[PDB]
């Protein structure tokens, strides 16, 4: 099949214009129907555009989409961006056979403030937790706009799938945004490899921070 | 007592000749061409229907059975129809504006030996 | 107008049983298709299920097949989900479902935006379990810009939720206190993590107070900094 | 008292999915094709109707 590809998150100042699209990796979108569909975390999603572009009663003229032939994906063009724009947006369409294709989350979060860079903590083992046979390491990051950033587990030459999981950035108090990562590891696993590294990367820049075993727990 | 329907009914996407002292408006359901006209003797004219914000770009068209190309583009947030014109077979395609809207509507007439 | 209700919500015992359903009012439900997806966060909604006038013919999805069976009623205008143990990641809001396609012409609108509200379905099992506080100890490498950040670990622990409190609740300015999450091994972690001035550090202590309402449990926890300094 | 009419009227050419248990009937105005079938997935079907006395072409 042919996945729809989608930027995972994206923004501009309210009050103009803005755009998000859905690339199908292969196949055509212009062989059939495409529809998309805004969401909002309190109750449940509704939809915004159907058939490619054929926009429903009841939600304004602000929305619009459109097919882009050539390059393989439809996209949408929002004006006049509201206060309650902040959502999702997913988009689906059919494939070779009518089951679907869908596309990934795209979390619209359209905001204005001055720019500010995070700040990234890394944490080792703590004594009683290694005592309880737990090497797990805190990767802390905050102060960050926008509000997308990616988080990425290191082990120096071995890939590292197992024991990652990462929270969606939350706004605090202070109107910035705040997420951790934590990875799970034994007594074992920390014994083993020379280092551990984490990698933050936001708005397309990377920062890393790394960790060593020490003689004290 | 019967009374009139309110709209004289959603008709069918077909060819004929409408005669005169009548508006004939038309609603567009998919992209690209909504409707030509011509006496094939010294007027030929067609439009074209694009979605607001779309880049220039050439496209191309099943117009008259054989496919042609022209330019078209919008940037502004309503529907813009680019009508095409043509005084003779042998001629270049006179791409004349236009109409632009929001209510995804064209109207067309014969009056006065006019359209 | 049209509606979609459904019910069969709850805590479930992966390993469990239960049953799903959503029945429709407003249109045929003869001539349409019906389906399931899982929502859940962004990892994203999915299909799962397939049943469309039934010519003995239907489909299943990657991480469903056996577990879970599906059933169309014409009669009783619905679709019936029979659920039985599979994996703590269908902890998630069901959603049933069916765009239509076929062309209607001008002067009525035959469209729906065809969503039910859906119904929200975890996996957990939760015996009641103290938490486990575990140090996020700040150091040398950790400080920078003459701040500190040090904080507390409230791991395994059964049901929700939970309250933590840096200096008996003094000290609201700085502190970030996650939700929690499930993690696939079926425990709920969250962090806690405080700023403070880098002078202080060998003058004062810190203590975190974690308090766990089911339990009825309170503990109180102090970090004390370590030399290597910068 | 109303009656059917003689039969259901000449509807126009359109694209559309016919549920079951109901014939179409079509009669053709020009030549070559008159219709198709499909259903996108493992089904392609159309006609050309043909004037009769034609050549192989």
């Amino acid at each position: 099949n042919f996945m729809l590809t989608q930027p995972h998150s994206v923004s501009e100042s309210p009050g103009k214009t803005v755009t998000i699209s859905c690339t199908g990796s292969s196949g055509s979108i212009a062989s059939n129907y495409v529809q998309w569909y805004r969401q909002r975390p309190g109750s449940a999603p509704t939809t915004v555009i159907y058939e490619n572009y054929q926009r429903p009663s009841g939600v304004p003229a602000r929305f619009s989409g459109s097919i882009d032939r050539s390059s393989n994906s439809a996209s949408l063009t929002i004006s006049g961006l509201q206060t309650d724009d902040e959502a999702d947006y997913y988009c689906q369409s059919y494939d070779n056979n009518n089951l679907w294709v869908f596309g990934g989350g795209t979390k619209l979060t359209v905001l204005g403030q001055p720019k500010g860079a995070p700040s990234v903590t890394l944490f080792p083992p703590s004594s009683e937790e290694l005592q309880a046979n737990k090497a797990t390491l805190v990767c802390l990051i905050s102060d960050f706009y926008p509000g997308a950033v990616t988080v990425a587990w290191k082990a120096d030459s071995s890939p590292v799938k197992a024991g990652v999981e990462t929270t969606t950035p939350s706004k605090q108090s202070n109107n910035k945004y705040a997420a951790s990562s934590y990875l799970s590891l034994t007594p074992e696993q920390w014994k083993s490899h020379r280092s551990y590294s984490c990698q933050v990367t936001h708005e397309g820049s990377t920062v890393e921070k790394t960790v060593a075993p020490t003689e004290c727990s | 007592t019967t009374v009139e329907p309110i709209l004289d009914g959603p008709y069918q996407p077909t060819t004929f000749t409408p005669p005169n002292d009548y508006w004939i408006l038309i609603n567009s359901n998919t992209n690209g061409v909504v409707y030509e006209s011509t006496n094939n003797s010294d007027f030929w004219t067609a439009v074209v229907a694009i979605e607001p914000h779309v880049t220039p770009v050439d496209r191309q068209y099943m117009i008259f059975g054989e496919s042609k190309q022209f330019n078209v583009s919008n940037d502004s947030n309503k529907w813009k129809f680019l009508e095409m014109f043509r005084s003779s077979s042998q001629n270049e395609f006179y791409n004349r504006r236009t109409l632009t809207s929001d209510t995804r509507l064209v109207g067309i007439l014969k009056y006065g030996g006019r359209v | 107008e049209v509606q979609l209700v459904e019910s069969g919500g709850g805590p479930v015992q992966p390993g469990g049983s239960l049953k799903l359903s959503c029945a429709a009012s407003g249109f045929t439900f003869s001539n349409y298709e019906m389906y399931w997806v899982r929502q859940a966060p962004g990892k994203g909604l999915e299909w799962v299920s397939y049943i469309s006038t039934s010519p003995a013919i239907t489909y299943y999805a990657d991480s469903v097949r056996g577990r879970f069976t599906i059933s169309r009623d014409n009669a009783k205008s619905s679709l019936y989900l029979h659920m039985n143990s599979l994996r703590a990641e269908d902890t998630a809001v069901y959603y049933c479902a069916t765009i239509s396609h076929q062309q209607f012409s001008s002067g009525w609108n035959a469209w729906f935006d065809p969503w039910g509200q859906g119904t929200l379905v975890t996996v957990s099992g939760a015996s009641t379990k103290g938490p486990s506080v575990f140090p996020l100890a700040p150091s040398s490498k950790s400080t920078s810009g003459g701040t500190a950040a040090l904080g507390c670990l409230v791991k395994d622990y059964f049901p929700e939720p939970v309250t933590v409190s840096w200096n008996s609740g003094a000290l609201t300015s700085g502190v970030h206190t996650f939700p929690a999450v499930l993690q696939s091994s079926g425990l709920y972690s969250l962090s806690s993590v405080v700023t403070v001035p880098s002078s202080s550090l060998g003058t004062q202590t810190y203590i975190c107070n974690v308090n766990h309402k089911p339990s009825n449990t309170k503990v109180d926890k102090r970090v004390e900094p370590k030399s290597c300094d910068k």
